RNA sequence: AUGCGCAGAUACCGGGAGGAACGCCGAUGGCGAAGGCAGCCACCUGGUCCACCCGUGACGCUGAGGCGCGAAAGCGUGGGGAGCAAACCGGAUUAGAUACCCGGGUAGUCCACGCCCUAAACGAUGCGCGCUAGGUCUCUGGGUCUCCUGGGGGCCGAAGCUAACGCGUUAAGCGCGCCGCCUGGGGAGUACGGCCGCAAGGCUGAAACUCAAAGGAAUUGACGGGGGCCCGCACAAGCGGUGGAGCAUGUGG
């Protein structure tokens, strides 16, 4: 595959409102990817499943998405 | 009765049963079949065959309405999952865009013993 | 049959048509090893397709099987409970023992009382497809339909 | 099959109510003394780790009793009640089936307040401190950032220990301090007494009588309605038979 975090330059991974960026880190059923996917640390994405978290109460990014073609 | 050129097809694939209802493009039924709706009765009406019969069954009752073209949204992991949607691809009335929408808790109510097994 | 294939028995061509397929048949004829016997049958029936009809008897007879030939049968299966006639192509070596055999069998069904006649108005109803044994055979392939429902266990 | 459906169910689309639980992230991960803790947000609040080497000056350890906390189920009062589900009502199954499977269903599961105080409450391993090779994976600090250096979580395993299995700087090693506990099996966590509890019951806890064992770990077998991989006319594929008749022969009676 790629990794996620080898597709960006400085992002701040706190930044709840960011969609561009943070869209990227969800699957196409739009769930939270795994940090095989991510290449992010145990700790970054401690606090990037809480940031997305945020974005998804605030309507900025989906809780699901339908698959497409199965 | 009425021209719908086109709308949806909607497989409910269980374990037990396949069901198809077919609609136009708001959502609303056109036609639908199932393994009941063919001759099977109870057992048979799982299988991948049953399931062909009914996706048939349902889309020429609704090539009936002059229905052209559908899309595709299956529901369920089942024996006849993928049978129902290659019978509407060879069923002529052109299949657009298959989507999988099986609905699936954010965890939510206790299931059955049946299917808790796992502890 | 657990360790090997087993080749396929090769047999000896006919010594009159020059055909394996042949002598397959005469042997289904056969008896207690009476191979003489058998191939008097065998032959005094082509004789009766001349006398009867104006085409050759090798062609009724290659006819004759294809017709007697069935494309798919019931195997039977283990499953969760009891048992599933589960449909499934018959392979092209099967296809030609079953059809001889059956031939034989319904050839010594028919009413008339000598073999040889039996066995030639056998090939004859067969050819035009309508003798008992492609009777028993749609019978076989029919039955293969109704179970269609449990054609996913097919190994 | 019971059941539900033509008083139109199943499937499908839109709107609403409600209760309970938080998918992915999620880990071999983290936190807490334990029980235990998982959507997100605020506020109130506990512990703990690192660096600086600044303050006090042995203020320490452990801890009978006491007091507090303590999963599930259960109890009381009042709410709530979607889904699940003891009991219970049915349908199957069966030799029977007060069960496993299926359709229903009350308590309960949920909340508040008060009880109960139990557990395979487990690492089945009390708490503190000192000492005794290393390798590798990991969470979380700091540094001069190949690495070095703290504090957690893992595995492999120096020395050593162990009945063995194992343990091994997260000791079951080498030592000190203090607490708790054991002293063959059954009778029995029973009786009695006391204490506690609204109750259920809890804590404490015998005796007569009786047994030659009860036990732990590992060994070789054998066995499994355990797993892998093999074979035989073992099955399948065939072809001809016995079972039926008459008789021959052996046998039971």
């Amino acid at each position: 595959k790629a990794k996620v975090k080898a597709t960006l330059g400085e992002f701040d991974l706190r930044d709840y409102r960011n969609v561009e960026v943070l869209k990227r880190f969800l699957s196409e059923t739009g769930k939270i990817l795994p940090r095989r996917r991510t290449g992010l640390s145990a700790k970054e994405q401690r606090i990037l499943a809480k940031t997305i978290k945020r974005a998804r109460i605030l309507g900025l990014l989906p809780f699901t998405e339908k698959l497409v073609r199965k | 009765k009425r021209q719908v050129a086109s709308g949806r097809a909607y497989i409910h694939a269980s374990y037990n049963n396949t069901i198809v209802t077919i609609t136009d493009p708001d959502g609303n039924p056109i036609t639908w079949s199932s393994g009941g709706v063919i001759g099977y009765k109870g057992s048979r009406k799982g299988t991948p065959y049953a399931a062909q019969l009914a996706a048939l069954d349902a889309a020429k009752k609704a090539m009936a309405y002059g229905m052209q073209s559908v899309d595709v949204i299956v529901r369920g992991t089942g024996a006849g999952r993928e049978q129902a949607i290659r019978a509407l691809q060879a069923s002529g009335l052109q299949v657009k865009s298959i989507v999988d929408d099986t609905p699936v808790p954010h965890n939510g109510c206790r299931p059955k013993k049946k299917f808790r097994k796992a502890s | 049959a657990r360790r090997r294939r087993a080749e396929v028995r090769q047999l000896q061509p006919d010594l009159v048509y020059g055909d394996v397929l042949v002598t397959a048949f005469i042997n289904k004829i056969m008896r207690d090893g009476k191979k003489n016997l058998a191939a008097r049958i065998f032959y005094d029936a082509c004789k009766i397709i001349q006398e009867k009809t104006g085409q050759e008897p090798l062609k009724v007879f290659k006819q004759a099987v294809e017709n007697v030939k069935p494309r798919m049968e019931v195997r039977s299966r283990r499953v969760g409970g009891a048992n599933y006639q589960v449909p499934m192509e018959v392979s092209p070596r099967r296809q030609q023992s079953l059809a001889l055999r059956w031939l034989v069998q319904a050839a010594n069904q028919r009413p008339e009382r000598r073999a040889a006649v039996r066995i030639a108005h056998e090939l004859m109803d067969a050819a035009e497809g309508k003798g008992g044994a492609v009777k028993k055979k749609e019978d076989v392939e029919r039955m293969a339909e109704a179970n269609r429902a449990y054609a996913h266990y097919r190994w």
